[PDB]
């Protein structure tokens, strides 16, 4: 699955 | 500490279920359970398996009727591209004229997306912090300042065409905006051109990280 998500790592 | 009932959740109901995958599975429920802090509910999946699971891992098959709300625990579908399941989030928008008449969800792998009120499913006994369920701490904690934080939403106003930088996986990469959608932005990475929608208020946008860095 392709998230980055809601915030930067 | 057997029980044929639990208010709403009966001995026999049909039910969504919480599988070791992480992903969720219409069943029944079969028992109910109080096994020390707590009632366990015990489901049997229509395809395959059984399982004994906490009450915030089982959902309702049924869609909610205005009931839900920002911050509200629900499983919904998970629709990237001709894949789908059904996984657990947020609601982090009800619907409105700005995102015709769609529930935003945040899923708890970080994930968003615009679903319909058809795609949705309450979760039967969230938790009163609805965050604290939420495994991956990065998810966890964005969910637990964005509730709070809610209606206060700073986003950034961009257009089709606008060329910014969008973090991803630790890297600043060249990306443009092919696309508003209400709280949503689709993102084509320009290096690797694949598209992400994105939430408007992300700090993964430049203009959103930027103005907050100096705030």
């Amino acid at each position: 699955k392709s998230t980055g998500g809601k915030a930067p790592r | 500490g057997e029980l044929s009932k639990d208010g709403d959740l009966i001995v026999s109901m049909r039910i969504l279920g919480k599988k070791r995958t992480k992903t969720w599975h219409k069943g029944t429920l079969i028992a109910i359970q109080t096994v020390g802090p707590g009632k366990k509910y015990k489901v049997k999946f229509d395809n395959k398996g059984k399982s004994l699971l906490s009450g915030n891992h089982i959902a309702y098959d049924y869609h909610p009727p205005d009931k839900l709300y920002v911050g509200s625990r629900v499983v919904a579908k998970y629709k990237d591209g001709n894949q789908v399941w059904l996984y657990a989030g947020i609601v982090a928008e009800t619907p409105n004229v700005k995102n015709k008449l769609r529930f935003l969800i945040f899923f708890d792998d970080g994930y968003a997306s615009y679903v319909t009120q058809s795609e949705l499913y309450p979760i039967c006994r969230p938790l009163k912090k609805t965050w604290e369920d939420i495994e991956d701490i990065s998810c966890r904690d964005f969910i637990e300042e964005y509730v709070t934080a809610y209606p206060n939403r700073p986003m950034v106003l961009l257009k089709s065409g606008q060329l910014i930088k969008t973090e991803a996986e630790g890297t600043w990469w060249k990306s443009r905006v092919e696309e508003v959608d209400g709280s949503l932005v689709r993102i084509l990475f320009l290096d690797d051109k694949r598209c992400e929608w994105i939430y408007r208020g992300s700090t993964r946008l430049e203009p959103m990280f930027s103005m907050k860095t100096s705030s």
